[PDB]
């Protein structure tokens, strides 16, 4: 019942940068407990009523905070540190906690690489076609993707997928599936997938014709 | 005067003096043992306190951490000064190398009976301070 | 050294019921609190049952509150969750948790947790079409269709073309999953050499290569 908004939802940080990120209760809270969590692992203690760090961890971070609004702040970011921060109080049943900050790491921004791929002979024999369209190694993370069917834009069928920040280059990459009947996919004949990402105000179109 | 209270520290060339003590650097790491103090008179002029070598929990004894509930139910951080319901308490604080004091002296009778804790934790150690005080039968 | 191992999950049908268990080792279990906290798809973190110290006390959020017990077993040191009437928003990592009254109720050690996934679909083998183009580098691509359960692995030229590769999440469509992965190579390389990817599905004891030919 009390809600504990983390805000931002991603924190981008260069190495060395001094960072904040904030929870907010819905109604007074006595105390947060913060616990890290990094992909593949369950999460972790972090810090112990407000302000009190769990064991081994390392004095570059600090927690604050009172009544509605504490913080979890980091004085110089190591790469290290890109994990996700939760909150948690347990002032009154339930027990709750706020959804994550991800604490992402910056990099030079980089425009995606689109590829669209017409349906399969395969799937073709099946009465199905799916028309997939790969958004590559961009940055930073907000994206979006139009499907135009003939200069028109279609809303059902698409299903959408986002890997995570990649551990080496730092990029995220996207997959955009659009699924039709073998006959409404043989009723027209162009497809398109627009890309459009921060990197540039026209957006990246990928087509293909049947 | 004596404080009736835990000393968690090792040192014996302190100038404070406890009533009850629990070394925590002998305490398994991961752990968290208790040291129980009870307090029982019909009007008090006494000392309460501890001696903590590594971090206090919650900022005592001007916050305190509610009793333990005997249902599935949460203890907050409160404010001593409401959880014990008397206006003239005095708060001392006091170190001595990596130790801190922190006390609090009440003088007089309690409306009524109050139980509230301070955690300890030095390393991977943790220790925690209970105390009752009773009101006047 | 504290330690916390949950066992039980698995696969179970909408209305099913399934007991989840953890095993407690390097520490005086009966001293401390146990909890179940959940990990949804989405990474919230939910509290699911809480359990005092000695087995007394209980508590459960309103979501499960009549579905599920918590209990433990303070001569074995184990914790157990029977859940009932399970549903499909039931589908999670379940995590064993414990706390400490003497510690303000900090969640110190966490197991690595047991995965439940809740759905009436039948174990189905995917269909592994080919994406081809219909440059430089070129992007080859592999569409992983309507598997249940998860997990499919996905590799190209049997683990040798490792650079260049991204698996995509798997998205629900159906009540099935869907995946699809792409390859980068050079424009020399392809057609000119051979490009497979190979998937697998070890819960429908399923292994397909399917080779990348132009369009």
């Amino acid at each position: 019942q009390i809600v504990l908004s983390q805000s931002p939802a991603i924190l981008s940080a260069s190495p060395g940068e001094k960072v904040t990120m904030t929870c907010r209760a819905s109604s007074s809270v006595t105390y947060i407990h913060w616990y890290q969590q990094k992909p593949g692992s369950s999460p972790k203690p972090w810090i112990q009523a407000t302000s009190s760090l769990a064991s081994g961890v390392p004095a570059r971070f600090s927690g604050s905070g009172s009544g509605t609004s504490y913080s979890l702040s980091i004085s110089r970011v190591e790469a290290e540190d890109a994990a996700t921060y939760y909150c948690q109080q347990w002032s009154s049943n339930p027990l709750t906690f706020g959804a994550g900050t991800k604490l992402e790491l910056k990099r030079a921004d980089a425009a995606p690489t689109v590829s669209i791929f017409p349906p399969s002979s395969e799937q073709l024999t099946s009465g199905g076609a799916s028309v997939v369209c790969f958004l590559n190694n961009f940055y930073p993370k907000d994206i979006n993707v139009k499907w135009k069917i003939d200069g028109s834009e279609r809303q059902n069928g698409v299903l959408n997928s986002w890997t995570d920040q990649d551990s080496k280059d730092s990029t995220y990459s996207m997959s955009s599936t659009l699924t039709l009947t073998k006959d409404e996919y043989e009723r027209h004949n162009s497809y398109t997938c627009e890309a459009t990402h921060k990197t540039s105000t026209s957006p990246i179109v990928k087509s293909f014709n049947r | 005067k004596v404080i009736h209270g835990c000393n968690f520290s090792s040192n014996v060339s302190s100038k404070h003096t406890f009533t009850d003590s629990l070394d925590i650097s002998l305490v398994d790491d991961s752990a968290h043992i208790s040291c129980n103090v009870h307090l029982s008179e019909p009007k008090y002029n006494h000392l309460v306190g501890l001696n903590c070598p590594g971090d206090i929990i919650p900022d005592c004894f001007f916050q305190v951490y509610q009793p333990e509930s005997e249902e599935l139910e949460p203890s907050n951080i409160v404010y001593l000064d409401s959880q014990i319901n008397i206006g003239d308490i005095e708060y001392y604080e006091d170190a001595e190398g990596d130790d801190k004091i922190k006390l609090f002296g009440i003088v007089g009778s309690i409306p009524k009976t109050t139980s509230f804790t301070c955690i300890c934790k030095k390393d991977k150690k943790s220790a925690y301070m209970t105390v009752t005080i009773d009101s006047a039968p | 050294d504290v330690k916390l191992v949950e066992s039980g999950g698995g696969l179970v049908k909408l209305g099913g019921s399934l007991k989840l268990s953890c095993a407690a080792s390097g520490f005086t279990f009966s001293s401390y609190y146990m909890s179940w906290v959940r990990q949804t798809p989405e990474k919230r973190l939910e509290l699911v049952a809480a359990i005092n110290n000695n087995g007394g006390s209980t508590y459960y959020p309103d979501t499960v509150k009549g579905r599920f017990t918590i209990s433990r077993d303070n001569a074995k040191n184990t914790l157990n969750l029977q859940m009932n009437s399970l549903k499909s928003e039931d589908t999670a990592l379940y995590y064993c948790t414990r706390q400490h009254y003497g510690n303000l109720y900090f969640f110190d050690y966490w197991g690595q947790g047991t995965t439940l996934t809740v759905s009436s679909a039948k174990t189905t083998p995917p269909s592994v079409y080919p994406l081809a183009p219909g440059n430089s580098m070129v992007t080859l691509g592999c569409l992983v269709k309507g598997y249940f359960p998860e997990p499919v692995t996905v590799t190209w030229n049997s683990g040798s073309l490792s650079s260049g590769v991204h698996t995509f999440p798997a998205v629900l469509e159906s009540d099935l999953y869907t995946l699809s992965s792409s390859v980068t190579v050079p424009s020399s390389p392809w057609p000119s050499e051979t490009v497979t990817c190979n998937v697998a599905h070890p819960a429908s004891s399923t292994k397909v290569d399917k080779k990348i030919v132009p369009r």
